[PDB]
């Protein structure tokens, strides 16, 4: 009791993606931006499709570090490009300095910067399954109202620096109450987006020789 | 019938039928039948 | 009219074929007027 | 002996036509032939009637909509049928396609009044293990004991109102679990009969 | 759920032997053969009994008599026979003959206790049509729900009373309206039994 | 300032469906064009929207109909304008043909949602005089003082119901009595705009 409740059963923050900020190489960009998806991993997406609707507010922490594992004082930021808004497209862009675009200035040498997100819907909840159509084949079941914003990245730098940078997400989900349960996923994922399923059936249980072995 | 009988020594008649219907089969026989009534305005309803 | 809805369903070793018999009467409301002679 | 869907009546969203008992009336469907290999079959709840009658006018005229059901199964077998059905009723019931072509067609998303067989019984036709199915409102037609099956269903969406023909709430599903077997000289298909009545209607937004 | 004959029990005539519990008895008459294609039978009512029994005596010796009856069919079919019959007591069944012989055989008229098989069904012998049979006292013998009959009759005659013999007050039909149908294998011919009893009966006039 | 037809509001005939404000809505029919030699229009009552809107849809898919009416007329001139319209509403109004071919056509006795401009306006293509036209339920519209005119007709007929396709109640008739006279440089063709809205409408006997 209270330990399976649904709320402990979304919480402990997890990795929910990994980007990097390409700035070598042949790929001398300086920013990359990462749309959010909650159902990145399958491990998450399996445990999120358990319900239907959902509603929560999440917790994003980022740990960036260079690739030798050195954190120097090169200064970040963090950019949330809400829902609706347009995303930078290089180094330089317009978008970088809208101030309707909460940004987070943060040095490397500095403690995992930390920002809370609140529920981000036209809905009253997000809904991973939508049997529908949206604009009243590669439109159905997908709903538009789930889109969380994006989360763009730049060192801020005037020229190239020559250091690649990972960065690691981190997001922690809120208050979380869910309706509707369903089956848990049984086969394979083979789309994102989509639950498509190959045709070679797998049973849910390990075959064993009689039913009557043990 | 006794009233189909009857109104033929009248000239006008004016009310509410109601017609019984009675199954004939076997006990263990089961099934289902759909009974429509088409108002005198509209034609004979043509499928089920 | 009188439609079959669904099939005739019937366990082994009984007959397939019945009859409905129509019963027809008249309601309490029912008025006649301007008696005649008849046509047989 | 009716299952109430997660325990709610249908409710009017208080304060838009509210429709009356011209539409609230009982529409039975045609009906299906359960037969030995059959696999079964679904339809989805508010795209079962955006065709027929008073209710596929208001649907298809209307803008916003909001309804209930009572979904009604029986089945007519004889006594020395045997065989089991399962009748669920699925929120959110998105047909998935079977890649070995990607997404679904339009006919097996919105089959229409006539229904859809399924082609992976097992798998519901959407990945998720019908051993679990029962999970959502559900009656067990067992040709022994029972041959009717209620299921009153309240609406489940996310937003107050939603288009009638876009975005289907629910599904509801009828499998058979043991099949239908049967002695030689007996009705070979068992017929199945789905009678449907909307609840608490309302639509707004005429023409 | 035993008609009464236009609703009035049978009454002694208030002011003649009034016999007793030895005469109002149940006579149960022959039991005939419920076949496919038969038509069915009739008795007349007083004369069925004219030469059974202690009622056959004070029949057959005294002068006057005045009886009510409670006629009463049964017929014990299996479940899997089908059929139907129509039971109704008719006051003064006047059976006529059927020219292409103007008058009916006395044997036609009384049968007797073995009563007659019709031979016009259709039109009761008589020429009035059967679809309108049901306009005197009756019941219905469906197999499907019910196996028995009875009717309780009164006294219908103009006068007071009358001779057991010369004038026979009414008679009992029964007549199947749907065919009897079975399958292969069953008691290929269902029996019917007719049991009598006298009610409130009189007699004057000894010897 | 709205006459009463015989002065009796339309009331509902007491104890059928009775439709709401959704058909009891103001339908503005056409405008016709007064010109000078322009002789008049007619309308029959029930024929002018047995085929616009819901109200064409209960008329047309009903059996029996009754149903009051609102007839409103307005016609926008100008100050400079002269001229002076009869209004009247016509119970039973049967047109009849002109002989030197001696019925009506169809077009001529339900001329539709359009109208059917006067081939007689003196004799009112019926042989009654128009000098007495005012014997029916009437308003003057005289531009120098008013330019509308409403009529309140009830529900007059011999039966009770009646069909809404057969047999049409009464006919709304709009003549010019003195002629539509302008100075040069005016809108050479006065507008009359027909707004009509049923009252205590009823129906029986769908599909």
């Amino acid at each position: 009791v209270n330990e399976a409740s649904v709320e402990h059963f979304y919480s402990r923050a997890g990795l929910v993606g990994v980007v990097e900020v390409k700035d070598s190489g042949t790929s001398l960009d300086g920013y990359t931006v990462w749309p959010i998806d909650v159902m990145g991993f399958v491990q998450q997406r399996r445990k999120l499709e358990l319900s239907t609707y959902m509603r929560f507010d999440a917790e994003f922490t980022f740990v960036s570090n260079l690739n030798n594992s050195t954190t120097p004082g090169m200064l970040l930021q963090y950019m949330y490009v809400p829902p609706g808004a347009p995303k930078p497209d290089s180094r330089k862009s317009y978008q970088w300095q809208t101030a309707t675009n909460p940004s987070v200035f943060a040095k490397l040498s500095d403690p995992p910067p930390q920002v809370s997100v609140p529920f981000m819907s036209p809905a009253t909840a997000y809904q991973w399954f939508y049997d529908g159509y949206p604009t009243f084949n590669l439109q159905y079941g997908q709903c538009p109202n789930n889109m969380m914003g994006h989360f763009a990245i730049r060192t801020v730098s005037e020229s190239t620096t020559g250091k690649n940078i990972h960065v690691r997400v981190y997001m922690r989900i809120k208050h979380v109450r869910a309706w509707v349960p369903r089956p848990l996923r049984s086969q394979a994922y083979m789309v994102k987006n989509y639950p498509t399923y190959s045709q070679t059936i797998t049973n849910t249980a390990t075959d064993r020789a009689s039913i009557t072995t043990t | 019938t006794m009233v189909g009988q009857i109104c033929r020594y009248y000239t006008q008649w004016s009310g509410s039928l109601k017609v019984t219907f009675m199954f004939t089969g076997s006990f263990m026989a089961t099934g289902k039948m759909l009974i429509a009534y088409t108002p005198p305005g509209s034609a004979q309803p043509t499928t089920r | 009219t009188i439609w079959y809805q669904t099939n005739f369903v019937v366990p082994p070793d009984t007959p397939t074929e019945a009859n409905i018999i129509a019963l027809g009467a008249a309601q309490k409301n029912f008025t006649l007027k301007l008696c005649k002679d008849t046509d047989e | 002996n009716i299952v109430l869907s997660y325990g709610e009546w249908p409710e009017y969203c208080p304060s838009p036509t509210r429709p009356d008992v011209s539409v609230n009336r009982f529409y039975t469907l045609s009906t299906k032939s359960w037969k030995t290999e059959s696999t079964g079959w679904y339809w989805k709840f508010p795209d079962v009637l955006n065709d027929t009658g008073v209710f596929g006018q208001n649907a298809q005229f209307h803008y916003l909509y909001r309804s209930g059901f009572c979904m009604h199964v029986q089945c007519n077998a004889s006594k020395f049928h045997q065989g089991a059905l399962l009748v669920a009723a699925i929120p959110e019931f998105v047909i998935a396609a079977s890649s070995p072509g990607l997404y679904p067609d339009f006919a097996h998303t919105n089959p229409g009044k006539d229904g859809q067989e399924f082609r992976d019984p097992y798998v519901l036709d959407a990945g998720i293990p019908l051993s679990q199915a029962l999970i959502f409102p559900h009656q067990w037609i067992n040709l022994r004991t029972n041959n009717c099956a209620t299921i009153i269903m309240p609406y489940i969406n996310a937003l107050p109102f939603d288009s009638a023909l876009n975005h289907s709430n629910f599904g509801l599903v009828v499998i058979p679990i043991s099949p239908l077997k049967y002695c030689n000289g007996a009705t070979t298909e068992v017929p199945i009969t789905l009678t449907i009545a909307p609840l608490n209607s309302e639509f707004s937004g005429l023409r």
